[PDB]
């Protein structure tokens, strides 16, 4: 009884194309790439653990 | 005397390599640093010193048939030899007693032995060996009295070993004979415990499913040391109890047979799978 | 009434497939590969008497907290390697730790089915228990701090709950899982959170409404770790079948799979870099691997542990990676 | 400046000293895990031994022991069992007089215990921990055998061809029929153990009732052999 109602509620949900989601994720990754100490090694004077 | 130099060079290289490998394997990896491994590093250091600064000079003196360094260096060499032999033998007895305590009483092994006690024991062993070796030699409490010793002592081209009966007996007793009885008793008790424990498995689950595993290990461990160091510590007493019985070349041969036991030690006390993995890493 | 459920499931499956215009692999073919990533240990923390099962970073990137099964809760100082506090515990079986966003409180839990909160900043005193949250049937698996007054916990009785620290009462409870719940992770804005259970499923709950929204059923074995993409519109999962997958909330289906033929061991933890490009996951074979998110190609390996890795975390500024293992050691990389 | 550094160093030193003090008492204690089926009788065993989770402290012969029972929690898939891979031994309690009753519809409870022991023995994490086995409820088993319309052959087919082992030490008051039935249940558990053993862990079977007082002695002696066999195997003499 409860499962039928739950699946009925979950059935009606708006969905978008996979291409749009992939493009958005890749755009975010490209935009935030410059400020990543792990992708681009930081100068030896900057990191506090060395 | 052609291949003898190559043979001695191979002996020296094997001793040095087999000791340094163990030393760096123990020092580098933290998971191998336990209470029991602190004795093995002491034994390895003693064997390494013996292979570095004892056997090369003896080989050179044997080849050249003369000593070309002086009296001070010859006496320094002899003291070092007596020290590295004495400090190498007693670590085996220490390890045997450690195993006896670990197996016989398992509920008190953790409390009985700690790092501080192990360090104290190692320091005491090294101090006793140094007191045995360096003191009576440099103070001249061992020199003989016949004319051959006097002739060899007063020249800088003679390097021979001469001792009186009392010092030879005392050195042999302190260095070799005392640890032997302790090791024999300890290993007999360990074998008894192992057999008594193996009987219970047969009594319990025998029908659903001897003593050939302990026998091999105990035989190797005892026989290597006994065959390596037994004849020398018999002829050492014999040649002073009643002279004109043993030739010199026999003495040197037996002493050198005792020497090579330092190279066989890492092949017996470092066969653990962790040690094998550490060796394969480097 | 099973026919209606089967028809609804078939309709959902049909609707999901119709919106798959393409795959992420084709779109990101022209992206320049990240290359090779090498990290070297900078610090090594010692002082734990047994294995370590939990770890969390503070909001300030200096202090972190670790939990062990010897009954200890040590707060470290990664910059200088100095212990700040050490809290004795009443129960020696602990499986989770958390650090409050403001740093005033620290939570813990385990096999005693009770969550405990310790008041770090006390006036003229020491660290002492401030509240014990009881009433949860199974052993706790994870706990995260929403605020200084609220907390979300999950246990092995197939349920999650939201508490109130001031009164020690359950504001709401979440039901629907058919197996033990193993982990959870809150959204960046703390409006939604996800949970991975032992029945090979993940859900997307709502904190305000207290009801499930979506369900993802990609994995074949149970789920051991869940994480949220920096953006907040995706998450990653780690399972016991030696695979990791990336899911999307808006597309409502799986996007990528991070698997290799050589690895045959389960995943214990996952985490993301700040930029969202690298996905780091622990493994049962004593080391960790780095997975490029957009191309699903391995770009490094961190092998410095002598036992199984049980926890993994990345600082908020994205400057270091902390890992724990069963050999009672912590390590800071890069 | 150095004003905070001095205090930080002092605090670190105090914490390190306390940790060093606590490690000594941590390393000199033994942990045991108490497992059993439903209605086996483990609560009585732990209650006599003493005299969320259930824990107990007791000391025998100046040796510190820690035995803790785990809440059932109605769990059939034990995901919490990987934590307990560093204990000294595992205590398994089974009722040997429960061969006839049926657990709602399934095999008899004795067959249920055998399945649990087999899964416990063949575990990825518990590939080293030994097992101490208590065959509880001995007196009820004798009553069923000595009288009643219950035959082990009807419920267990292998009992038809079973014969009493020669290496047996029956009690003076034991009936010849009771000794046959007591042992048959014992080799059922031993048979599962022997096959999968790597020589890294063994099984210790005992016969137990609810009135005997030597149970704490049996745990002491058997836990002594577990450590001794570990040392012998490590040094390659066993
Ligand atoms: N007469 C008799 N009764 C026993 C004996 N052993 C156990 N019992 C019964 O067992 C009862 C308590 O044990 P259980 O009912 O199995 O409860 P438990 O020990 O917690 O076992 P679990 O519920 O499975 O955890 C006692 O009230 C006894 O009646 C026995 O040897 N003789
Ligand atoms: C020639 N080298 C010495 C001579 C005598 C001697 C040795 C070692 C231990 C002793 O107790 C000794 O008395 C030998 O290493």
């Amino acid at each position: 009884r409860k499962l039928v109602e739950q699946l009925k509620m979950e059935a009606n949900i708006d969905r978008i194309k996979v291409s749009k989601a992939a493009a958005d994720l890749m755009a975010y990754c490209e935009a935030h790439a410059k400020e990543d100490p792990l992708l681009t090694p930081v100068p030896a004077s900057e990191n506090p653990f060395r | 005397v052609v291949g003898m130099g190559i043979v001695m060079s191979l002996i020296v290289l094997a001793i040095v390599f087999g000791n340094v490998l163990v030393i760096t394997a123990i020092a580098k990896f933290e998971r191998l640093q336990t209470v029991t491994n602190y004795f093995i590093t002491s034994l390895a250091c003693a064997d390494l010193v013996m292979g570095l600064a004892v056997v090369p000079f003896g080989a050179a003196h044997i080849l050249t048939k003369t000593w070309t360094f002086g009296n001070f260096w010859c006496e320094f060499w002899t003291s070092i030899d007596v020290l590295c032999v004495t400090a190498s033998i007693e670590t085996l007895c220490v390890i045997a007693v450690d195993r006896y305590f670990a197996i016989t009483s398992p509920f008190k092994y953790q409390s009985l032995l700690t790092k501080n006690k192990a360090r104290v024991i190692i320091l005491m062993v090294w101090i006793v060996s140094g007191l045995t070796s360096f003191l009576p030699i440099q103070m001249h409490w061992y020199r003989a009295t016949h004319q051959e010793a006097i002739n060899c002592y007063a020249e800088e081209t003679c390097c021979d070993f001469f001792t009186n009966q009392a010092y030879a007996i005392a050195s042999s007793i302190v260095s070799f004979y005392v640890p032997l009885v302790i090791m024999v008793f300890v290993y007999s008790r360990v074998f008894q415990e192992a057999k008594r424990q193996l009987q219970k498995i047969d009594k319990s689950e025998g029908r659903f499913h001897k003593e050939h595993k302990a026998l091999k290990t105990l035989g190797i461990i005892m026989g290597t040391f006994t065959l390596c160091w037994l004849p020398f510590f018999i002829v050492n007493i014999v040649h002073v109890i009643q002279d004109n019985l043993i030739r010199k070349e026999v003495y040197i041969l037996l002493n050198w047979i005792g020497y090579v036991n330092s190279g066989f030690n890492p092949l017996i006390y470092c066969r653990s799978p962790d040690f094998r993995i550490a060796f394969q890493e480097l | 009434l099973r026919q209606e459920a089967e028809q609804l499931k078939n309709q959902i499956r049909d609707a999901r497939k119709a919106c798959a215009d393409a795959t992420l692999s084709q779109i990101t073919n022209n992206i320049d590969p990240v290359g090779r990533i090498q990290m070297r240990t900078r610090r090594t923390l010692r002082g734990h008497l047994a294995k370590i099962y939990a770890m969390h970073w503070g909001t300030d990137s200096r202090l972190l907290v670790s939990a062990s099964q010897d009954g200890k809760l040590i707060i470290w100082d990664s910059y200088t390697t100095n212990k700040v506090h050490a809290i004795p515990l009443r129960s020696s079986w602990v499986m989770t730790c958390a650090y409050a966003p403001s740093g005033n409180y620290v939570a813990c839990g385990g096999l005693d089915n009770i969550c405990s909160i310790y008041n770090l900043k006390t006036r003229e005193g020491n660290v002492r228990v401030s509240r014990e949250l009881a009433g949860h049937t199974g052993y706790l698996s994870c706990c995260r701090f929403l605020d200084d007054n609220q907390i979300v916990t999950s246990s092995g009785d197939t349920t999650c709950a939201l508490w109130d620290i001031e009164t020690g009462q359950q504001t709401t409870t979440f039901t629907g899982h058919t197996g033990d719940v193993m982990s959870l992770s809150l959204a960046p804005d703390t409006r939604l959170f996800v949970s991975g259970a032992c029945d090979a499923s993940a859900k997307l709950w709502d904190v305000r409404e207290g009801m499930c929204r979506q369900t993802f059923t990609g994995h074949e074995s149970d789920i051991n770790a869940i994480c949220f993409f920096p953006n907040g519109n995706a998450f990653a999962t780690g399972s016991d079948d030696a695979t990791c997958r990336l899911f999307d909330l808006r597309a409502d289906q799986e996007l990528m799979t991070y698997s290799h033929d050589n690895i045959i061991c389960g995943i214990t933890s996952v985490s993301f870099s700040k930029s969202g490009r690298l996905l780091l996951a622990g493994y049962d074979d004593f080391n960790c691997n780095v997975w490029d998110a957009l191309k699903a190609d391995r770009a490094g390996v961190l092998a410095g542990h002598d036992n199984r890795v049980s926890c993994l975390g990345v600082t908020d500024d994205g400057m270091a990676v902390a890992t724990g293992s069963w050999d009672s050691f912590l390590k800071i990389w890069n | 400046q150095r004003n905070e550094e001095k205090a930080q160093r002092e605090a670190n030193k105090k914490i390190e000293k306390q940790l060093q003090k606590d490690k000594q008492v941590y390393r000199a204690t033994h942990r045991l895990l108490l497992l059993g089926a439903g209605e086996s009788g483990k609560s009585t065993i732990v209650k006599q031994m003493r005299i969320g989770i259930f824990e107990t402290k007791f000391q025998v012969d100046k040796v510190n022991f820690h035995m803790f029972d785990v809440g059932g929690q109605r769990d059939e898939r034990r995901k919490w069992i990987q934590c307990f891979n560093d204990v000294t031994a595992i205590i398994f309690v089974v009722a040997s007089s429960s061969y006839n009753m049926v657990i709602d519809n399934q095999t008899n409870r004795l067959q249920e215990a055998l399945n649990l022991f087999k899964s416990i023995w063949n575990n990825r994490w518990l590939r080293t921990i030994s097992v101490i086995l208590f065959l509880n409820k001995q007196d009820l088993l004798a009553e069923k055998v000595l009288a009643g319309k219950s035959k082990i052959e009807d419920y267990f087919p292998e009992f038809a061809r079973y014969t009493t082992p020669e290496d047996a030490t029956p009690e003076p008051g034991e009936d010849p029929r009771v000794t046959r039935a007591k042992y048959f249940i014992r080799d059922e558990f031993l048979r599962i153990s022997t096959a999968s053993g790597d020589g890294r862990h063994y099984c210790y079977p005992h016969f137990t009732c609810a009135v005997d007082t030597e149970n704490i002695r049996r745990v002491f002696n058997d836990c002594r052999d577990i450590i001794q066999r570990m040392h012998l195997r490590q040094y390659e003499l066993l």
